């Protein structure tokens, strides 16, 4: 929904995370990007635990 | 310099997963800050790291205060005294931790 | 036990570490520290051409 | 995991009761009194676990009597061991500096 606020959609490949769409994507969208990559990644690991 | 940069975001982002740990173990700051330097220079040069040698070694646990934690030594010697410091032989190296 | 399991997810923490070390941010500060050693040698390029 | 070192090793089995288990022991040494701590050196680590102890004179002593000579203590200097063994239970099988 981040995406699309700006109308950009997603295709993501388990552990690479990535949008698609024409243009830049906004430096908050990105930043959000990283911060679920981050967050996923982290759980991932504590799911192993 | 892109060594030195991935060194920095290492820095950063163990800053931030450290602090709670900071706060966590307040007294615990060397130990810390250590692993976090070392998880540094393991991002900036691509050194091996292994928890082996990054694990804390539990000596002893609590005694529930009553009795007191009363130990007799009648063999007074510096392996029994000092504890001892074990070598594994792997891969044919004396490599302790 | 606490610090014990604390330490042991901080050694995991190398692979989001690692993972961060391909992010959308870590992309752009490597493209652009390799864009000024970039500039330096295209400018030696067309000096030399 | 391996069976090798958590397999117990057998030290004494059954003397039948009678007659008690008498062992006596002439060359009273820390070896052969409290037992010997084998080394296999296994893909070339001295690789040691529970099934490399050998027993001593006071293992195969327990429940009868060990015989020993004052000279074989006082002479290979194994009485201190010998006493605090006795004194504190503190049987120990010797290994190697090495």
């Amino acid at each position: 929904r981040e995406a699309q606020e700006a109308g950009f959609a997603l295709s993501t490949n388990g552990e690479r995370l990535e949008l698609t769409g024409p243009g830049p994507v906004p430096a908050e969208l990105s930043a959000r990007l990283e911060e679920v990559t981050l967050g996923s990644l982290a759980a991932s690991a504590e799911l192993e635990v | 310099a892109l060594r030195r940069l991935r060194r920095d975001w290492a820095l950063h982002y163990l800053n931030n997963r450290f602090e709670p740990l900071f706060q966590r173990f307040p007294q615990a700051r060397a130990y810390l800050e250590a692993l976090r330097a070392r998880l540094a220079r393991y991002a900036e040069t691509g050194e091996p790291l292994d928890p082996a040698q990054w694990r804390p070694n539990l000596l002893t646990s609590s005694s529930s205060g009553t009795p007191p934690p009363i130990v007799y030594e009648p063999y007074a010697t510096a392996p029994r005294l000092f504890g001892r410091l074990d070598y594994l032989v792997d891969r044919g190296v004396w490599s302790t931790n | 036990i606490h610090l014990a399991e604390a330490v042991e997810g901080l050694l995991l923490e190398v692979n989001r570490l690692d993972e961060l070390f391909r992010q959308g941010s870590f992309l752009r500060e490597k493209t652009q520290l390799e864009a000024r050693f970039k500039e330096a040698r295209e400018q030696q390029l067309e000096a030399l051409r | 995991l391996d069976p090798a070192q958590w397999r117990p090793n057998l030290l004494t089995s059954s003397s039948s009761g009678t007659p008690p288990p008498i062992v006596y022991e002439p060359y009273a040494t820390a070896p052969r009194l409290f037992g010997r701590l084998d080394y296999l050196v296994d893909r070339g680590v001295w690789s040691t676990n529970v099934s490399l102890i050998r027993p001593g004179a006071v293992h195969r002593a327990q429940g009868g009597y060990l015989i020993l000579d004052a000279l074989s203590l006082k002479r290979e200097g194994t009485w201190e061991a010998f006493k605090r063994a006795l004194r504190n239970g503190q049987v120990e099988p010797v290994t190697e500096p090495q």
